[PDB]
Parts: structure tokens; C-alpha cells; sequence
């Protein structure tokens, strides 16, 4: 396996950013699932000789932090807060309009590897309760009207 | 340039200090924010020696505004004893349910940050700074990487700032979704390349750190009034809401409020005029149930007329108020809390690993009815027992805000127990 060279590129810029090259794991992370749309276990050797760690020590970080998902590919990542706010204020009808649009629960990605739904907790937005993100960005859901044209956006 | 789309949360605030320009929901560029005299604070502090200005920070009597309320200056004082080199870290994790005060400063303000950390390092020697921001703020970290580039060609970053003699570099580094990682000794462990797993304390950061190095972990609310009390001085600073708890504060109100956001009040203002004199009061006008201070404590409708400070009898915390109303389901809201812990443990220490997992578990069973006689029990004991031997504040506190709603709503538990 091989980065791609505009992906690499970025990657050691990454590296060369903080005084210790194994400073930037969490970005080259954070980059590689930008690009692939998800962590390829393949990646994760290169990544570690890039980095000048040991392959046990990335592959513990992968499994650590939450947002890194190794299992399934998809596009966009629609984040659903799940968590006590959000939980008041309609968690479960942003849920039941994601199912009616996508045909998906959390957890599912849609037949095109387009859309998944992960629960996530809180998101600091608590005020715009209930609150998703659709990649980097991030919204107050309304209504399933107002989610429809929100996800239309994402092609 | 373009950044992420980011709801356009409320902001009022009767100080206009640190949201002078932060209740404008937009990005602040340095033009604007030289415009209203930033960085000038920074040109004062340059022509003060790091010690009086670590003299200023300790008499503005300024807290730590992540939660814990420790003495700034204080906190300043134990790492600069310690040889050097020294780093600072501003905390942007900020992952608190309901706390959401942090990113309006990081994404409308990000030079009142930037010149609050510059400040800060120059008092304590540290020619290294880092920003740890939590993974789902994306945009506050663009928009801070592109205020830094700002700030170093306006020469208020790089090597000699402004004649100084004084170096400093800001490094933004990102979370990837881990609560934990904004505990101050995981956050460090975060930084340098592996999994967030806090330390046993002490040593405090500000002996040993980041690389074993004296290292000062701040919150982004504690460094945006360092630029206040040079400007102002902390005589003037002290002038600012109570004078044993002075300064600015940042409220984050959310739930059932009519007016949802983020409000700059001093830190005498009460619980209830948090409420009704500022959030608008409740929605439908319906009576207040609790307020939850984060996931840390559960206030009662009989505990409104308490200070929002750091007091024995004060609110405390991050200032996060959660307002819950009659028809909430305090045992629902219970079990959300016990979700976010069993969720958030880093499992080094066995009572937490164990007692977050089945915390949530067991109250699981009790809210839907499944429970056994055992479970109801079991729950009740491993409440009591997540803390022992527990390394870090999680441990610590996973059964406290649940623990308050058995003692302070039983009428409600008692109900789920039949
Ligand atoms: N803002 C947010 O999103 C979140 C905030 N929190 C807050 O975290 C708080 C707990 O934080 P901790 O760091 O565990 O609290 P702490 O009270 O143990 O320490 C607070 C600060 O003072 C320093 N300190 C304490 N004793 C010291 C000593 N003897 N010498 C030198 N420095 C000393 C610590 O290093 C730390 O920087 C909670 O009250 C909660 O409100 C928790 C989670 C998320
Ligand atoms: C589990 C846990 C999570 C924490 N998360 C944060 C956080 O997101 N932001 C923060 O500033 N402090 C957080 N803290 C508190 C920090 O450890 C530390 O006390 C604080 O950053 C020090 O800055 P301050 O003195 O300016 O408040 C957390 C503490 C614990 C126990
Ligand atoms: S108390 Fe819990 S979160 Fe903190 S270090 Fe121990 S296991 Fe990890
Ligand atoms: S509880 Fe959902 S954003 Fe905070
Ligand atoms: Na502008
Ligand atoms: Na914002």
C-alpha cells in the first residue's frame, strides 16, 4: 500500500509542523480519513514509519479516539448528538427524519456509501439543540423540510 | 476565506468584555480587532517584567474559568519556581455537556484568545505554546490557524515580537473525540502522540508536563481576561462583578429557555436571574424542575437564589445551566448522564472502567422496567463506588450529578423502583 502523493504531501506537512514528528498522528489521522472517508488498516504501517512509531502504537491511537472509524467508507458522516440537551430538546425526531430521507438508523450507511449516521455526544452547540454535523459542518435541526434541503446540499 | 458552516448561537452580555465582538455571530478578523485597541495590552505587557505581570494576574483574583476555579496567577507562580524550558496550553477541548461558551470566543474573537495566550507565555518563559482543540470544532480550528498567520504578520508572533526579545510559536493541535483528552494531564499525553490516559497528580503539569517540562494548562475563557487585566489593570478588573470574585464570567443557558446562548454577567448574578432576568425565562412559562451544572451537579427549584461564582455555597463549575421544567423525566435526564460517563472513561482504573459501564447499564434496565430487585441495588452500590481509587476528576464525579437526583427528587426514583 501507497499514499497517494497529493495525500502524502499533505501528510508530511503535518509531520513537519510540530517540533516531534509524532506530534501530528491525530491530523495525518484526521487527513487520511478525510481522503479515503474512512481509516484503511493498510494505511496505518506507512503512517507509523512516517511518524517513526512502532505500528502497535498508531493502531492503539486508531482504536482510542472515537471520531477515527476503520470499519465502513462513506462520504459525508452525519454526527447526531445524543446527549442530554440534544435528548430534551428532539434527538429522536431528527432521528426519525433522517430515517424517512435516507432510509438509515445510526450506526448504517446508506447502499451508495453516501451517508452514515453516527451518534455522537455532546457537541458544544447545546443552545441549537437537537444538533447534527454533516462532515465539518454543523446545524440546528428544525424540521424534516428544513433537513431535506440541508442534505441536499451534500451530492 | 470559506470555513464550516456553525449554528449561530445567542450572545448578550451587560460587561461587553469578552464578547464585545463575540456576540456579533461572525468571524473577527485583526483588522477589526486592532481597530478596537487589540494588542495594545500585548505592547503594555512587553514593557513589564514576566513577574509583575504574574503580580497582576494574582491580585485580579482571577479563577480557572474550565471549571475547577484555581487561582490563575497562583497556578503561574508554581511553574515559573521550575526550571525551565516551560510550555503553555491553552485548553479549547471543551466537551462538557452543555457547555458551549469556549467556541464562540475560538470562532468570533480568536486574536482576544491569541493575545490572552502570547501574554501568558511571555509571563511565564515559555517560547512554545500549544491550542489543543477538540476534533468536532472544526471550524474553530481553521479559523484559529488562520488568525495565527494574521498575527505573525502583523509581528505580534515569530522570533523577537516587537523588539522584545521575547520568542514565541502557537501550535493548534486537534482531538479525535475523546471527552478525557481535555483533562489537563491526558490533554498533555494527547500532544505528544499517544492515547489520552491522564496522569496520577501530582506532579501538577506546572512541575512536570509536557515532555516532563513545567507546562501551564489554561482554559480559553481564563486567558481571554489576561488581555483585560493589563489593559484595565487589576484594580479596574477588580471593580468587575464581586471583588473576591471578579471579572467577566461566560454562561452557556440551554434547554427548556426561551432565549438559549451564551451570557457575559459578573459572577454575583444569581442562578434564577440567569433564568428569568437574562434567558428569557422557561419555555411555556413552566415551572423549573432542576438545572443541570454540566454533567458535574443537579440544582434543585429551591437552590435558584445561589451566586454563579466559586463559592462553598456558589453554582461553580463551568457556569453551564441546563434548565430542565416540570414534565422532564428526571430519571430520562439521569440516564443521559450515565450514558456520557460509561461513554467517556479512558478504563485505567478498574471502579471507574466498571462502574461508568454499569452505572449506565443498570439505569438502563430501572428506566425501562427490566430491572430485578439485584439491579436496583446493584445500581445504588455502583453509584457509590466509581471514585475509589479513580486518577482523575471522571472517576471522581461519574455518580455525583446522579447521586443528587436520588436525594433531591426520591418521589420520582421511587416511581421506576414500583
Ligand atoms: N470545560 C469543559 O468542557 C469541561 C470542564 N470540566 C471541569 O473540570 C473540572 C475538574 O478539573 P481538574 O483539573 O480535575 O481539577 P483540579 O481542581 O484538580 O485542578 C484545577 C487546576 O488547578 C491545578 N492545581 C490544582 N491543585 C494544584 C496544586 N496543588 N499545585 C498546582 N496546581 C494545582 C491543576 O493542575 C489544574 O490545572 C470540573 O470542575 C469540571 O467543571 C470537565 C470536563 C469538561
Ligand atoms: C474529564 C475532564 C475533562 C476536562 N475537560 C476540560 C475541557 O474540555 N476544557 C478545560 O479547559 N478544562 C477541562 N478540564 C479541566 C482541566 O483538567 C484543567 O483544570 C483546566 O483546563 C485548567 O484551566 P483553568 O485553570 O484555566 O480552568 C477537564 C477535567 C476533567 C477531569
Ligand atoms: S478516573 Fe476514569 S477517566 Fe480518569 S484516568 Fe481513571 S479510568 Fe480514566
Ligand atoms: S447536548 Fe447536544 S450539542 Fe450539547
Ligand atoms: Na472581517
Ligand atoms: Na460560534
Amino acid at each position: 500500500f501507497e499514499f497517494p502523493e497529493e495525500l502524502k504531501t499533505k501528510l508530511q506537512e503535518h509531520i513537519n509542523y510540530f517540533p516531534k514528528k509524532r506530534q501530528a498522528i491525530l491530523l495525518c489521522l484526521h487527513e487520511i480519513q478525510n481522503y479515503y472517508g474512512y481509516i484503511p488498516p493498510e494505511s496505518l504501517k506507512p503512517l507509523a514509519d512516517m511518524l517513526e512509531l512502532p505500528l502497535n502504537h498508531v493502531e492503539g491511537v486508531v482504536a482510542f479516539y472515537d471520531m477515527f472509524d476503520r470499519e465502513d467508507k462513506a462520504k459525508y458522516r452525519i454526527r447526531v448528538c445524543v446527549s442530554i440537551v440534544c435528548h430534551l430538546m428532539g434527538t429522536n425526531k431528527l432521528l426519525k427524519a433522517l430515517e424517512n430521507i435516507l432510509g438509515i438508523k445510526p450506526g448504517e450507511v446508506t447502499p451508495d456509501g453516501k451517508f452514515k449516521i453516527v451518534p455522537v455526544q455532546c457537541l458544544g452547540a447545546c443552545s441549537e439543540a437537537p444538533v447534527f454535523m454533516v462532515n465539518d459542518d454543523e446545524y440546528k435541526f428544525e424540521s424534516e423540510v428544513q433537513l431535506n434541503e440541508i442534505l441536499s446540499r451534500y451530492t | 476565506r470559506s470555513y464550516p458552516a456553525i449554528p449561530r448561537i445567542y450572545a448578550e452580555t451587560t460587561l461587553n468584555m469578552l464578547l464585545k465582538r463575540a456576540k456579533k455571530p461572525r468571524v473577527h478578523s485583526i483588522d477589526e480587532y486592532l481597530k478596537d485597541g487589540g494588542y495594545q495590552a500585548l505592547e503594555k505587557a512587553l514593557n513589564m517584567s514576566p513577574e509583575e505581570i504574574i503580580d497582576w494576574v494574582d491580585k485580579s483574583t482571577l479563577r480557572g474559568r474550565g471549571g475547577a476555579g484555581f487561582p490563575t496567577g497562583k497556578k503561574w507562580k508554581f511553574a515559573v519556581q521550575n526550571p525551565g524550558p516551560r510550555y503553555f496550553i491553552c485548553n479549547a477541548d471543551e466537551s462538557e455537556p452543555g457547555t458551549f461558551k469556549d467556541r464562540i470566543i475560538i470562532e468570533r474573537d480568536p486574536h482576544l484568545l491569541i493575545e490572552g495566550i502570547i501574554i501568558s507565555s511571555y509571563a511565564i518563559g515559555a517560547n512554545e505554546a500549544y491550542i489543543y482543540i477538540r476534533g468536532e470544532y472544526p471550524a474553530g480550528y481553521y479559523i484559529l490557524r488562520d488568525a495565527i498567520e494574521e498575527a505573525k504578520k502583523k509581528g505580534f508572533l515569530g522570533k523577537n515580537i516587537l523588539g522584545s526579545g521575547f520568542d514565541l510559536e502557537i501550535y493548534v493541535a486537534r482531538g479525535a473525540g475523546a471527552y478525557i483528552c481535555g483533562e489537563e494531564t491526558a490533554l498533555i499525553e494527547s500532544l505528544e502522540g499517544k492515547r489520552g490516559h491522564p496522569r496520577l497528580k501530582p506532579p501538577y503539569p506546572v512541575q512536570k508536563g509536557l515532555w516532563g517540562k513545567p507546562t501551564v494548562v489554561n482554559n480559553v475563557e481564563t486567558i481571554a481576561n489576561v488581555p483585560f487585566i493589563i489593559s484595565m489593570g487589576w484594580e479596574e478588573y477588580r471593580y468587575i462583578g464581586p471583588s473576591d470574585y471578579a471579572g467577566p464570567k461566560l454562561f452557556p443557558v440551554s434547554g427548556k429557555v426561551k432565549k438559549p446562548g451564551v451570557y457575559e454577567l459578573p459572577m454575583n448574578t444569581t442562578l434564577r436571574e440567569v433564568i428569568f432576568k437574562y434567558a428569557g425565562g422557561t419555555l411555556g412559562n413552566k415551572k423549573v424542575k432542576a438545572v443541570f451544572s454540566g454533567a458535574l451537579d443537579c440544582f434543585s427549584s429551591e437552590e435558584l437564589d445561589i451566586p454563579m461564582d466559586y463559592s462553598p455555597l456558589g453554582f461553580g463549575g463551568t457556569g453551564t445551566v441546563i434548565v430542565l421544567t416540570e414534565e422532564d423525566d428526571i430519571v430520562e435526564a439521569a440516564l443521559k448522564i450515565a450514558e456520557f460517563y460509561e461513554h467517556e472513561t479512558c478504563g485505567q482504573c478498574t471502579p471507574c472502567r466498571v462502574g461508568c459501564y454499569e452505572q449506565a447499564n443498570l439505569l438502563e434496565k430501572i428506566y425501562k422496567g427490566e430491572a430485578t430487585e439485584q439491579d436496583w441495588e446493584g445500581f445504588d452500590f455502583v453509584n457509590r463506588n466509581i471514585q475509589p481509587t479513580s486518577i482523575c476528576g471522571l472517576g471522581a464525579v461519574a455518580g455525583r450529578l446522579i447521586r443528587q437526583t436520588l436525594e433531591k427528587f426520591p418521589e420520582e426514583w421511587e416511581k421506576y423502583r414500583k
